[PDB]
RNA sequence: GACCAGGCG
DNA sequence: AACTACTTCC
DNA sequence: GGAAGTAGTTACGCCTGGTC
C-alpha cells in the first residue's frame, strides 16, 4: 500500500477529459417514466448508479459499493472558465495579440527570469514579482519583438473581456473578445514564455483555461433521493447539467443548421451563463441561478467555501462513530482520572478486543452474556473477517467457537479508556482521557476538581464521549490525556485542576482557629476521604467532660507528605504584623521549635514544617484554579500519582468536613447594625452633597476643565469617581461590621465563592450602574425616566442605585440595574465571537510549529522559527509559574533536606 | 389620598375588560372590518384584452368558517376539528363583480376568490361570544385566549415586527465624511422607500433615491418636482438668514448648471443610460412619481407636496448641520411602530390578491380569444365565473402563514405558537421582534431604553444571539389601531392651523406635524396642544389621538397612527390626581368599566411622545402641582413571565432574567383541553400548586388557573458535595409520593397517501413476503385493520400503523410507522379522520411517564438553574427540630455569587404562609416587607432569621450551625435527560459523504469539529486523530495510477485494474484516504482541476 | 437533503 | 452592519 | 496622497418542530 507523498494541481486538458470520461452526455433528461435513468443522461448508469437493484455499466458494481465516473459534454462553442477570468485578463493584457510574447525586452526577459528562479520559496515575493511584470506589459503599447499595436483590455465582470480599437480616425470602439478568439491568442502563446506569467508550461496551459469540453461529475457526486411522496428530488447539479445540455444542445442545433449571428451571440451567451454559475453561483456581477422554489441552487464554489462546506464540514470536521452525549452529574465519589458511564451508553457503545492468551476467558463470558446482559458483546469478528451479530441461538455457538485471533465487540467496562469533552473548546484540556465506571443511571458523572478545566457547572451541560477503537488510540489516550496530567496549565505554569467552592470553605472550616473535631468524627471522615490508617495521632485537648479532641491542622496534615515543608501568607491575612513576627522567627534558623511557632500561630500565615501543618487556615491558596500553592509543591516535587492522592483525599476530607459540620446561607448574612447603616447612609448622603456641589458649580462655569477632556467630561469624570469613592468607602464599612464568623463572609474572604463586591451590593448601596464605561442617559432628552425633571444631573437620575439587594430596589433603580445586567448580557456574546474568530485565526496561523529533536522551533518547510524554545527551552507547563527554575525553593528545600 | 392598593383596583379592571392578546384580536378586526376592502380598494378593476369588457370590484365579505367536503359540501368547521383533520381554519371569500360593457354596467355576480385563514377568538370566528360551557362543548379550553391561526392542523402565531416609524424623518451623522444625513422610510402600499438628503463636507446638498444608482443634487430634485423659481425654493426651505444663506449657495452652483426643466433629463440619464431622450424622461418621471415620497402621492399633483416634504427634510438637516437640534436617537420609541397581524395580513393579501387578479386577466383573455364571443357576451356570468380559479389567493396566503416567510425579505414572521404551558404560550402571543440581524454587535439596539419604561418588559429577553433584539410586551402596555387621518386631520385644520400653502413657515411660529408629516402652522403651540389634550379627555376626541410639542425647536407632532406601543397614567391636575376614592369604589363593585375610566378622561393613555412631555410620579404620595401624571401600578412596567417571579427588585437583573426566561419551559396542566388535543409533543405535570408567595397579578391574568410547579421545602446547605455548582439533591421519598412527577406526550401521525394512477397504500398489517419488512415482533400490538390498540404497552421501534405503499423499487414496499427508537409509553389515545384531499388519517398518541431521576433540570423563579445530582433517601435527609424534611437542598455557594436575596425572601414568605393559612403577596414593589415577614415569623414561634436547628441523618447529632429553611416554589423544566441521551456504535451514514448522519432522531453521530481537532493536536495525540477522523468516519480504499496521478478504474466484471487516461495495468496500487477527500478530489476534477497525486512507500 | 423559527450550555 | 484589508480610478 | 468601490469574514456544539 502506497501514501500520498504530494499534490500537484493543475488545469485538466480537453484529451485528458475526454479520455478520463466515461460516457458523452446528450440528452437533458434524468429518469424515465417507469423510474430507469435515461440513456444518454445525467444519471447514465456508465457514470455510476445510486438507486439499489440498478448495476453500474462502467465497474459493474452495486448502489455504494461504485466509486462512480466521469462523463464529459462536448460544447458547441467553448466558454470561459470564471475561476480564471482574471489571470485571463491579465495574461491577455501582458501577451501580445498576434505573436503571443510577452511583450518584454530580451534582457527584461533575462532579468526576470533569474529572479523567478531566486525567490520562488515564499508565495508574497513570486506574487509580487507577477505584478511588477503583469505592469511593464500592460503598460507597454508596442510589442518589442514584432512591431504591432497592443490595443488595451478592458474587463467586466465575470467571462466579458473588451479590448477596445480605433476603428476610424479619431474615433475608437470597443471590441468584445469572444472565446474562440481568446482561446486562439492563448495557444499562440510559447512554452517558453509561461513562467514569466506564473503558469506551469505542463501541468496547466493558459488556453486550457478557455473550456471546450466541461466534466461531468459522477453521479455518487450528485445523490438524488426519492421522496415519501414518490416524487424524485434531484441535486442542484443535477439541474445545472440539465440546464447546460438543454442549451448546448440548442446552440449546437441552430449552428449546424444556420441562424443569424445575433441569435447565435445569444444562445452562447446563455450558455457562457449557465456554466459560470454552474461554477460559481455566488460569483461576482452575475445573476444567481434560483431554484424553482425560489432559493439560489449551491453549486461546486458552495459545496467547497464556507462553514457548511466541504473542507469546514467534512475534512477538518466530521461527525464520528462511536460516540455519546447526556447531561453531566456531579460525583465527589469517583476518582478525578474516572467517569460515570450509564449502563446503557455501555451496552450500547463497544470496545473492539482481539482474543489473546490472557482475556480469552473474559470474552468468553461476555459472549455468552449477549448484548442484552451489561457485561456482554454485540459482535464477533472471525479472523476471515466476516462479523456476525451476537443473539439467542448464537451465544452458545460463538462462545464455542471463540479460538484465538478473533474480535469480539464487547461492552464497556470498568477501566476502559475514552475521551470526555465539553466542546466549546478552548484549551487542550477541553479533551482529557478517562477512566470508565459504569453506573447506573442515565447520566455522565464527573469529579468536581476537574470541573475547572472543562469549565463545567452541573446547570444542564451536556459532554460529549468518545470511544478510542484502535489499540494505538487506546494507548495515546491514557498515556498522553490522561487527567492525572494536565492538573499544571500551560497557560500560566500553575495548578488548574484543584478544589472550587467546597473543598475550599471546608478546609477553612477544618483548619481554622479553635476548630476541633470528636474521636468518631477524625474516624469516620478519615475513612470517608480514603486515607489508610491503623492508628489515631495523639489528641491535642480534652472536653470538660474529658472527650479527646483532634485539631483540624492535624486531620489535614495526616494526609500530606513527610517531607514537605512550605510557608506563605493566603488570602486570610488581616495583621501583617503577625506574620511579620512569624517571618521573623523563621529566618533566624529556618527550623524553628514547633511548640515556638504554636505560640505565634495566625490564620493568615500557612507554615507546614515536615508534613505536619504548624499555623495558616486553608484557603485558595493551598489548593484552587490559581495558586494553589500546596498542590504544586506536591505535583512538582513527588510526582504526579503522588498529587492525583492528595487531592482525591483532600476533596472527600473537605466535603465531610462541610457536610457534617453545617454550611448555610441565610437572611440574617446581609444583616447590619444600626450603627453601621447609620454610618452608610452620611457616606451616600455626603456622596449626593458633593455631587450637588460639583453640579452646581458646573452650572455657574466655576468649574474648569481637566487636562486632556472638556469641561462635561470633568464633571461626569469627577461624579463617577466621588460615586465609586462612596460605593467604596459604603463596602469597607460593611466589612468592618460583618466580620468574619458570617458564611457569606467565610466563602468570600477564603475564595471559594463571591468577592467583597458581591457582599457590598448585598448588604449596602449597589452603586452607580454604567453602560460602556458612561453614567446612565439613554431614555428621554435631558433625562433617562420620566419621573425625573428633564436637564437633571445628579445621582439618582442617573444611574446611582442608593438600595441594596436586601433593602429591595425602587422602581428607577430596579429599570437602572435592568440596563447594567442587560449591557453585561449583551457583552457576553460579542466577546465570545470575537474571542472564537481571533483563536481561530491564531490557531490556523500556528498549528504545525513544533520543536525538533535539536531544540529548535521550525517551520514546514524547515525555516527557524525559534533557536531554543521559549528562548530559555523550558515548557510553560514545566516551569515554576512562567520561572525557569524556582531558585529560592531549591535552596531552602535542600538545605532543609541536609540540615534537617 | 388613593392607596396603590385601590389603585390595583384599577389596573385588575384593566386586565379583566381587555385581555392580554387584545393586540392581535383588534388588528385582526381591523384588518376584516376595513383593511381587505382597503386593498381591493388599491386593486382597480381588472381590465383584460376585451374590445368592450371590464369588470369593477364590488364589496369583499367573509363568511363563517366552513370547509368544502372533496365529495360532498360545505359542512360548518370548529377549530378542533380544523386543528384534528390537518386542515385549515378559514372561511370562503366573497368579492362582487362589477362588469362595465362599452361603459355601462350590468348586475352584480357574488364569486369567491379564496379561503382566507381565520384568527381564533375574533369577530368572525365560531369560538366568539361563547361561554364557558359553550366552549367547552366545543371540545376547546375556555381560557384560550385565541389570536393565532390553525395553517393545515399546525397553530401559527404572528409575532409583531419592531420596525422603524413610516414617514417620520430621523437626523443623524455619519462621522466618516462629516455628512449629515436625513432619512424616511415613505410608504405606500406595502411598499417602502428609503428617501435621504446629505449635506457633504463641501457644504453642497445631495439626495439619495432607492432607483436611481447616483445621488443627484437637492435643488435638481426640487426643481424637478415642479419648483420654477430659485427664490420660492429658497423661502420653501427655511427663512432663518443663515439657512436662507446655505440654500442661496447651494442653489447658485445649481442654477448655473441645471435649470428646472433640465433637471427631469438629468434624473433620467441616470435613471435610463442611453439615448432614448422621450425614454428617459419617462424613467425620471416614474422614478420621481413612485419611487421618491410615494405617501405623498404618485400622481403629478403630488410633486409640489413632494417638494414641500423635501424642502422640510432639507431643513432639518440643516439644523443638524448647524448643531441647533440633537441627534434624532433610533432606539427611542417614538420613532417605532410596532408591524400587527392585521398590517402584515394586509400586505400579504395583497400580495395574493395581485397574483389573484394578473391570473384572472390572463384567463378572461386566453379564454375569450380561444372561444371568440358566443357565449362571453351571451352570458357574461359564466365568463366571469369560469375565469375565477380562486386557488392561486388562498394557497399564496397558506404557504406564507405556514412557512412564515412574508412577502419580501421578511422571513420568520410567522412562528408555530408554544404550548409548553400557559405561560410560554401568552408570553408568544406577547412578544416583539426586531428585523436586525441577530448575528451584528447592535450594542445601541440591544440595551435597555428609557422609554421601554411601561411598554416593554426590562427583563424579560432570551439569552445568546437574540438578546436584546426580541423583546416582550410589558403587561400595560397597550397597542393603538389607526383611526381614519381625514378627519383628525379636518379636525385639526379646524382647531385653527392654516396649511403652508397659504402661511410659509417662520422661526417665530410653531410647526405642526400630523402622523410624521408637516400639515400646517400656528402661533401659540402650547395652546394648541392643551386644546388637544382637553379634547381629548372631554370625549369628543378619540383615545388614539396623542399630542406633544417642544419648546426647543418650537414643534408639535400629532399622531394618530397605527403600532404604537403605549402605557395608561392617571391625570394629575394641580397637584391631585382625577382618580379618586368613589371612582375606585364605583370599579370595585362593578358600576364602572376601565373603558369609562377612560372615556371620562381620568386615564391617558401615552405613548413615549406624549410622555416626553410627562413629568410622572409613582407613587400618590410624591403627586406636586409640577407633577403631570401619577402611575397606575409601577409593578405593572414587567412583562407576565418576569411578573410570575415574586421580589423581583431583591434580585440582580441577569438571575430575573434567566427566571423570567425559565418561567416558560416549566410543566404543569398549561390547558385543559391536552387529553383530546393532537401536538408533536407536550407534558403533563401531574400535581400542579399554587405558588405559596405569588403576585397578585398573576391571579389576575390566571396562572392560578393553569399552575406550573410545586412548592418544594428547600434547606440551604452543602450535603455529600452532590449539590455542588448548581448541582440540586432531591428526596426518594417525596418522588415516590408524586413530587415532580410528570406525563410525556407525543402523537405519531401516518396518512393514507393517494398517488397518481390510483395506486393507494393501505392500512394493513403487512405479510412477511412485502419488501422492508421489519421483525413479527413488531407488529404485536397491532390489530387487524392495522391500528393499535389503544392502552397497550408500546417500546421503541413498535409500530403502530402498519402501512404498506405501492412498490418502486427497481411486491409492495412497507412505510409503516413506529415510534421513535429512543422513546417508549402507553398508547393514550387513537383516532381515525379523514384529510382534506379525502384520504384516511389516524393520529396515534403515546404517554411516557417520566419520574425525577439523575440529570432532570429544575428550577426556581428567581433563576437558580440546576439538575438532581443525587436522589437520597429520607431517612438519610436532615431533619428539623420541628419534624420538617426537606424536599430538596440547594448549595449555599450558589447564593452570594449570584445575589439573589429574593429567594431568601420568598422562603421566609413561603414559611409564614404556611404557618399563617394564608398566601403571601409576592408583588413586585407592593408587596409584604421582608421586615415584616421576619416578625411575623418570629410571632409564629420560628427564628426570626430563618434558620433553623437540624440533625444530620446519618449520624443523628445535630449540625453546629443552624441551617437556613424555607418553601421555595421550584419549576419542572422540560429538559429531562431522558430526551437528551444519544449514543451512537454504529448505522446509518449519509450518501453523499459516507459520514454518519446527523441528529439523535435519526442515529446520528457527534461530529468532531475541527476545534476539537486542534485539541487533539495539542496534545500531540497523532494517532487517536487519525481513529477519530478516518477509521471512524468514511475510511475507504482507493486505486491510483502512478503514471499519471489520476484515479485508476477498477472493472468488477472483467477483474482487472487500470488507468483510462494512459492505460497503465502495472503501476497501480492502493491508497488509504477519507471518503470525503476523494469527494473533495472528484468537486476539484470537476470545474476543470488536475489534482495529480504523487504515492510514497510506506 | 436545506431553509426557517425557537430554545440549551 | 460593521469592520478591516486591498484595488482602482482620480 | 485621495475617494470610492470591492471583497472577505464575523465561536463551538446540541436539541425540537415545520415546510419544502
Ligand atoms: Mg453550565
Ligand atoms: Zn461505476
Ligand atoms: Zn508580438
Ligand atoms: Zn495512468
Amino acid at each position: 500500500k502506497k501514501v500520498i507523498g504530494s499534490i500537484e494541481f493543475g488545469i485538466l486538458s480537453p484529451q485528458e477529459i475526454r479520455k478520463m470520461s466515461a460516457v458523452e452526455v446528450t440528452v437533458p433528461d434524468t429518469y424515465d417514466d417507469d423510474g430507469y435513468p435515461i440513456e444518454g443522461g445525467v444519471m447514465d448508469k456508465r457514470m455510476g448508479v445510486i438507486d439499489p437493484g440498478l448495476r453500474c455499466e462502467t465497474c459493474g458494481g452495486r448502489a455504494g459499493e461504485c466509486p462512480g465516473h466521469f462523463g464529459h459534454i462536448e460544447l458547441a462553442r467553448p466558454v470561459i472558465h470564471v475561476g480564471f477570468a482574471k489571470t485571463i485578463y491579465r495574461i491577455l493584457e501582458s501577451t501580445c495579440r498576434e505573436c503571443g510574447r510577452i511583450k518584454l525586452t530580451d534582457e527584461e526577459i533575462e532579468e526576470y527570469m533569474k529572479k523567478i528562479e531566486l525567490a520562488r520559496n515564499r508565495r508574497s515575493e513570486f506574487n509580487e514579482i507577477i505584478k511588477e511584470i503583469h505592469k511593464k506589459a500592460k503598460e507597454r503599447m508596442v510589442c518589442p519583438h514584432c512591431g504591432a499595436p497592443q490595443y488595451p483590455i478592458k474587463f467586466e465582470k465575470p467571462t466579458i473581456y473588451w479590448e477596445i480599437r480605433k476603428d476610424e480616425q479619431g474615433n475608437e470602439y470597443r471590441h468584445r473578445l469572444m472565446p474562440t478568439e481568446v482561446r486562439d491568442w492563448l495557444e499562440k502563446i510559447p512554452d517558453k514564455d509561461l513562467p514569466l506569467l506564473g503558469l506551469d508550461p505542463e501541468k496547466s496551459r493558459p488556453e486550457w483555461m478557455v473550456l471546450t469540453v466541461l466534466p461531468v461529475p459522477p453521479v455518487t457526486a450528485r445523490p438524488s433521493i426519492t421522496l415519501e411522496t414518490g416524487i424524485r428530488a434531484e441535486d442542484d447539479l443535477t439541474h445545472k447539467l440539465v440546464d447546460i445540455i438543454r442549451i448546448n444542445n440548442r446552440l449546437k442545433q441552430n449552428i449546424e443548421a444556420g441562424a443569424p449571428q445575433l441569435i447565435i451571440e445569444d444562445l452562447w451567451d446563455l450558455l457562457q451563463y449557465h456554466v459560470t454559475t454552474y461554477i460559481n453561483n455566488e460569483a461576482p456581477g452575475v445573476p444567481p441561478a434560483k431554484h424553482k422554489s425560489g432559493r439560489p441552487l449551491k453549486t461546486l464554489a458552495q459545496r467547497l467555501k464556507g462553514k457548511e462546506g466541504r473542507f469546514r464540514g467534512n475534512l477538518s470536521g466530521k461527525r464520528v462513530n462511536f460516540s455519546a452525549r447526556t447531561v453531566i452529574s456531579p460525583d465527589p465519589m469517583i476518582s478525578i482520572n474516572e467517569v460515570g458511564v450509564p449502563v446503557e451508553v455501555a451496552m450500547e457503545l463497544t470496545v473492539p478486543e482481539k482474543v489473546t492468551e490472557f482475556n480469552i476467558e473474559r470474552l468468553r463470558k461476555m459472549v455468552l452474556n449477549g448484548p442484552d446482559k451489561y457485561p456482554g458483546a454485540n459482535y464477533v469478528i472471525d479472523p476471515e473477517g466476516r462479523r456476525r451479530r451476537i443473539m439467542d441461538s448464537n451465544k452458545e455457538t460463538l462462545a464455542n467457537q471463540l479460538d484465538i485471533g478473533w474480535t469480539v465487540e464487547r461492552h464497556l467496562m470498568d477501566g476502559d479508556i475514552v475521551l470526555f469533552n465539553r466542546q466549546p473548546s478552548l484549551h487542550r484540556m477541553s479533551i482529557m482521557a478517562h477512566r470508565v465506571r459504569v453506573m447506573p443511571y442515565r447520566t455522565f458523572r464527573l469529579n468536581l476538581a476537574v470541573c475547572p478545566p472543562y469549565n463545567a457547572d452541573f446547570d444542564g451541560d451536556e459532554m460529549n464521549l468518545h470511544v478510542p477503537q484502535t489499540e494505538e488510540a487506546q494507548a495515546e489516550a491514557r498515556i498522553l490525556m490522561e487527567v492525572q496530567n494536565h492538573i499544571i496549565s500551560p497557560r500560566y505554569g500553575g495548578p488548574i485542576i484543584g478544589g472550587i467552592q467546597d473543598h475550599i470553605s471546608g478546609g477553612y472550616l477544618l483548619t481554622r482557629e479553635g476548630a476541633y473535631f470528636t474521636r468518631d468524627e477524625v474516624e469516620q471522615m478519615l475513612m470517608f476521604a480514603g486515607v489508610d490508617i491503623t492508628e489515631l495521632p495523639e489528641p491535642d485537648k480534652y472536653d470538660e467532660n474529658g472527650n479527646p479532641l483532634w485539631s483540624g491542622k492535624t486531620i489535614f496534615s495526616l494526609l500530606l507528605p513527610e517531607d514537605l515543608t512550605v510557608w506563605y501568607r493566603n488570602k486570610l491575612c488581616d495583621e501583617p504584623e503577625r506574620c511579620e513576627a512569624l517571618e521573623k522567627l523563621i529566618e533566624e534558623k529556618l527550623m524553628p521549635d514547633p511548640e515556638e511557632v504554636r505560640k505565634l500561630a495566625y490564620d493568615g500565615f500557612v507554615y507546614i514544617q515536615n508534613g505536619k501543618l504548624l499555623s495558616g487556615a486553608i484557603d485558595k491558596k493551598a489548593y484552587g484554579r490559581e495558586d494553589g500553592i500546596i498542590l504544586d509543591l506536591i505535583v512538582r516535587e513527588y510526582g504526579v500519582e503522588r498529587a492525583r492522592q492528595f487531592l482525591d483525599q483532600v476533596t472527600k476530607l473537605t466535603i465531610w468536613v462541610i457536610t457534617h459540620k453545617g454550611f448555610t446561607t441565610g437572611i440574617d448574612d446581609e444583616d447590619l447594625p444600626e450603627e453601621a447603616r447609620d454610618r452608610i447612609r452620611e457616606i451616600i448622603r455626603e456622596a449626593e452633597e458633593r455631587v450637588n456641589k460639583l453640579i452646581e458649580a458646573y452650572k455657574r462655569g466655576e468649574l474648569e476643565p481637566l487636562p486632556g477632556k472638556s469641561l462635561e467630561d470633568t464633571l461626569e469624570s469627577l461624579i463617577m469617581a466621588v460615586l465609586a469613592e462612596a460605593r467604596d468607602n459604603a463596602g469597607a464599612v460593611a466589612e468592618k461590621y460583618l466580620g468574619m464568623d458570617n458564611h457569606t463572609v467565610i466563602m468570600a474572604k477564603t475564595g471559594a465563592r463571591g468577592k467583597i463586591l458581591n457582599i457590598t451590593q448585598m448588604a449596602a448601596l449597589l452603586g452607580q450602574q454604567s453602560i460602556r464605561g458612561k453614567r446612565l442617559y439613554r431614555g428621554f432628552r435631558g433625562r433617562v425616566l420620566s419621573h425625573f425633571k428633564p436637564g437633571d444631573l445628579g445621582a439618582r437620575a442617573k444611574g446611582f442605585v442608593v438600595n441594596s439587594y436586601k433593602s429591595g430596589l425602587t422602581p428607577q433603580e430596579y429599570f437602572f440595574h435592568a440596563m447594567g445586567g442587560r449591557e453585561g448580557l449583551v457583552d457576553t456574546a460579542v466577546r465570545t465571537a470575537q474571542s472564537g474568530y481571533m483563536q481561530r485565526r491564531l490557531i490556523n496561523a500556528l498549528q504545525d510549529l513544533k520543536v525538533e529533536y535539536d531544540g529548535t522551533v521550525r517551520s514546514p518547510e524547515g525555516i527557524i522559527v525559534q533557536f531554543k524554545y521559549g528562548e530559555d527551552g523550558v515548557d510553560p507547563m514545566k516551569s515554576w509559574r512562567g520561572k525557569t527554575v524556582d531558585v529560592d525553593r531549591i535552596i531552602v528545600r535542600t538545605l532543609l533536606k541536609m540540615r534537617g | 389620598d388613593v392607596t396603590p392598593d385601590d389603585l390595583w383596583i384599577v389596573m385588575e379592571s384593566y386586565w379583566q375588560e381587555k385581555g392580554l392578546v387584545r393586540q392581535h384580536l383588534d388588528s385582526y378586526n381591523a384588518f376584516i372590518e376595513r383593511g381587505l376592502q382597503e386593498v381591493v380598494n388599491e386593486f382597480g378593476g381588472i381590465k383584460p384584452d376585451i374590445p368592450d369588457f371590464e369588470v369593477k370590484f364590488g364589496k369583499i365579505r367573509v363568511g363563517e368558517p366552513e370547509f368544502q367536503e372533496p365529495h360532498g359540501q360545505r359542512k360548518p368547521l370548529y377549530p378542533m376539528d380544523a386543528r384534528i383533520r390537518n386542515l385549515t381554519y378559514a372561511a370562503p371569500l366573497y368579492l362582487e363583480m362589477i362588469p362595465v360593457i362599452k361603459g355601462v354596467e350590468q348586475d352584480p355576480v357574488e364569486v369567491r376568490i379564496g379561503e382566507l385563514p381565520i384568527m381564533l377568538k375574533s369577530k368572525v370566528c365560531r369560538l366568539y361570544g361563547l361561554s364557558d360551557e359553550e366552549l367547552i362543548k366545543l371540545g376547546e379550553d375556555p381560557k384560550d385566549p385565541g389570536g393565532y391561526f390553525i395553517i393545515n392542523g399546525s397553530e401559527r402565531v404572528i409575532v409583531s415586527i419592531e420596525d422603524i416609524a413610516p414617514n417620520r424623518t430621523l437626523v443623524e451623522k455619519d462621522e466618516r465624511q462629516e455628512k449629515y444625513i436625513a432619512k424616511v422610510f415613505s410608504y405606500r402600499h406595502g411598499y417602502r422607500a428609503l428617501v435621504a438628503v446629505e449635506r457633504r463636507k463641501d457644504g453642497i446638498l445631495y439626495v439619495d433615491i432607492p432607483n436611481v444608482p447616483k445621488p443627484v443634487k437637492f435643488v435638481y430634485v426640487m426643481r424637478a418636482l415642479g419648483l420654477e423659481r430659485d427664490k420660492d425654493i429658497v423661502e420653501a426651505v427655511g427663512n432663518d438668514p443663515e439657512v436662507q444663506q446655505i440654500m442661496f449657495d447651494n442653489l447658485e452652483d445649481a442654477s448655473d448648471i441645471t435649470t428646472q426643466q433640465e433637471a427631469l433629463e438629468f434624473i433620467g440619464k441616470l435613471v435610463a443610460p442611453g439615448q432614448a431622450r422621450e425614454y428617459r424622461l419617462k424613467r425620471a418621471e416614474y422614478v420621481i412619481d413612485n419611487n421618491l415620497l410615494p405617501h405623498m402621492g404618485v400622481s403629478p399633483e403630488d410633486r409640489i407636496k413632494k417638494a414641500y416634504y423635501l424642502g422640510m427634510m432639507a431643513l432639518k438637516v440643516i439644523e443638524l448641520s448647524l448643531g441647533r437640534r440633537p441627534e434624532d436617537d433610533k432606539d427611542h420609541y417614538a420613532n417605532k411602530r410596532l408591524r400587527l397581524a392585521g398590517d402584515l395580513l394586509k400586505d400579504l393579501f395583497r400580495v395574493a390578491f395581485s397574483q389573484l387578479v394578473k391570473d384572472i386577466q390572463y384567463q378572461m383573455t386566453k379564454t375569450y380569444q380561444r372561444k371568440g364571443d358566443k357565449y362571453t357576451f351571451g352570458n357574461i356570468h359564466r365568463f366571469i365565473r369560469n375565469s375565477i380559479r380562486p386557488d392561486v389567493l388562498t394557497e399564496r396566503i397558506e404557504h406564507a402563514l405556514a412557512t412564515g416567510a412574508w412577502p419580501g425579505g421578511r422571513t420568520g414572521v410567522s412562528q408555530l405558537l408554544d404550548r409548553t404551558n400557559y405561560m410560554s404560550t401568552l408570553s408568544h402571543l406577547r412578544r416583539v421582534t426586531s428585523p436586525l440581524d441577530r448575528e451584528q454587535p447592535h450594542f445601541e439596539a440591544r440595551d435597555l431604553h428609557g422609554t421601554h419604561w411601561g411598554r416593554i418588559c426590562p427583563t424579560e429577553t432570551p439569552e445568546g444571539p437574540n438578546c436584546g433584539l426580541v423583546k416582550n410586551l410589558a403587561l400595560m402596555a397597550q397597542i393603538t389601531t389607526a383611526v381614519p387621518e381625514e378627519e383628525i386631520r379636518e379636525y385639526l385644520m379646524s382647531l385653527g392651523i392654516v396649511p403652508i400653502e397659504v402661511r410659509r413657515p417662520d422661526p417665530t411660529l410653531w410647526r405642526v406635524y400630523l402622523n410624521g408629516v408637516l400639515i400646517g402652522t400656528i402661533e401659540d403651540g402650547k395652546a394648541l396642544v392643551q386644546r388637544i389634550r382637553q379634547d381629548r379627555r372631554s370625549g369628543k376626541i378619540s383615545d388614539v389621538i396623542n399630542v406633544a410639542y417642544y419648546e426647543d425647536v418650537k414643534e408639535v407632532y400629532v399622531n394618530s397612527d397605527d403600532g404604537r406601543v403605549r402605557r395608561p397614567l392617571i391625570i394629575v391636575e394641580n397637584g391631585v390626581p382625577k382618580l379618586t376614592k368613589e371612582h375606585v369604589q364605583a370599579v370595585k363593585e362593578g358600576r364602572l368599566k376601565w373603558s369609562d375610566l377612560i372615556k371620562m378622561g381620568i386615564i391617558e393613555y401615552l405613548d413615549a411622545e406624549e410622555e416626553e412631555n410627562a413629568y410622572v410620579a409613582m407613587w400618590p404620595w410624591e403627586v406636586t402641582e409640577e407633577h403631570t401624571h401619577l402611575e397606575l401600578m409601577p409593578a405593572a412596567i414587567l412583562g407576565l413571565p418576569a411578573s410570575l417571579v415574586p421580589y423581583p427588585e431583591h434580585n440582580a437583573a441577569p438571575r430575573n432574567t434567566y427566571g423570567a426566561g425559565m418561567a416558560k419551559q416549566s410543566l404543569g396542566l398549561g390547558w385543559a383541553n391536552f387529553r383530546i388535543r393532537v401536538d408533536t409533543r407536550g407534558h403533563l405535570l401531574h400535581y400542579p400548586q399554587i405558588p405559596l408567595v405569588n403576585s397578585r397579578i398573576m391571579k389576575a391574568v390566571g396562572y392560578e388557573d393553569r399552575p406550573a410547579g410545586q412548592n418544594f421545602v428547600v434547606a440551604v446547605l452543602a450535603y455529600q458535595g452532590y449539590n455542588m455548582e448548581d448541582a440540586i439533591i432531591i428526596n426518594k421519598a417525596s418522588i415516590e409520593r408524586g413530587l415532580a412527577r410528570s406525563t410525556f406526550f407525543r402523537t405519531y401521525e401516518a396518512e393514507e397517501k393517494k398517488y397518481l394512477g390510483g395506486q393507494t397504500d393501505k392500512f394493513e398489517i403487512p405479510d412477511p413476503t412485502v419488501r422492508g419488512y421489519r421483525g413479527e415482533k413488531y407488529y404485536r400490538n397491532l390489530d387487524e385493520d392495522g391500528l393499535i390498540f389503544p392502552e397497550s404497552k408500546v417500546e421503541g421501534k413498535d409500530v403502530l400503523v402498519g402501512r404498506t405503499s405501492p412498490p418502486r423499487f427497481l411486491e409492495r414496499r412497507e412505510t409503516s410507522v413506529a415510534v421513535r427508537p429512543s422513546e417508549k409509553g402507553v398508547v393514550d389515545k387513537v383516532i381515525i379522520t379523514e384529510t382534506g384531499d379525502g384520504t384516511k388519517l389516524v393520529k396515534v398518541t403515546v404517554r411516557d411517564l417520566r419520574i425525577p431521576e439523575l440529570g432532570d433540570k429544575f428550577a426556581s423563579r428567581h433563576g437558580q438553574k440546576g439538575v438532581i445530582g443525587l436522589i437520597v433517601p429520607q431517612e438519610d435527609m436532615p431533619w428539623t427540630e420541628s419534624g420538617i424534611v426537606p424536599d430538596l437542598i440547594v448549595n449555599p455557594h450558589g447564593i452570594p455569587s449570584r445575589m439573589t436575596v429574593g429567594q431568601l425572601i420568598e422562603a421566609i414568605g413561603g414559611k409564614v404562609a404556611s404557618l399563617k393559612g394564608r398566601r403571601v403577596d409576592g408583588t413586585a414593589f407592593i408587596g409584604e416587607p421582608e421586615e415584616k415577614l421576619r416578625k411575623e415569623l418570629e410571632e409564629l414561634g420560628f427564628k426570626h432569621t430563618g434558620r433553623e436547628i437540624m440533625y444530620d441523618g446519618i449520624t443523628g447529632k445535630r449540625l453546629e450551625a443552624d441551617i437556613f429553611i424555607g418553601v421555595i416554589y421550584y419549576q419542572r423544566l422540560h429538559h429531562m435527560v431522558a430526551d437528551k441521551i444519544h449514543a451512537r456504535s454504529r448505522g446509518p451514514v449519509q450518501v453523499l459523504t459516507k459520514q454518519p448522519t446527523e441528529g439523535r432522531a435519526r442515529e446520528g453521530g457527534l461530529r468532531f469539529g475541527e476545534m476539537e481537532r486542534d485539541v487533539l493536536v495539542g496534545h500531540g495525540a497523532a494517532m487517536l486523530l487519525i481513529e477519530r477522523l478516518l477509521e471512524e468516519s468514511d475510511k475507504t480504499e482507493v486505486w491510483v495510477c502512478e503514471n499519471c496521478g489520476h484515479i485508476a478504474l477498477e472493472d468488477k466484471r472483467r477483474r482487472r485494474v487500470y488507468c483510462p487516461v494512459c492505460g497503465e495495468e502495472e503501476r497501480i496500487s492502493k491508497v488509504e484516504m477519507s471518503y470525503a477527500f476523494k469527494l473533495l478530489l472528484d468537486e476539484l476534477k470537476a470545474m476543470v482541476i488536475r489534482p495529480k497525486l504523487n504515492l510514497s512507500e510506506r
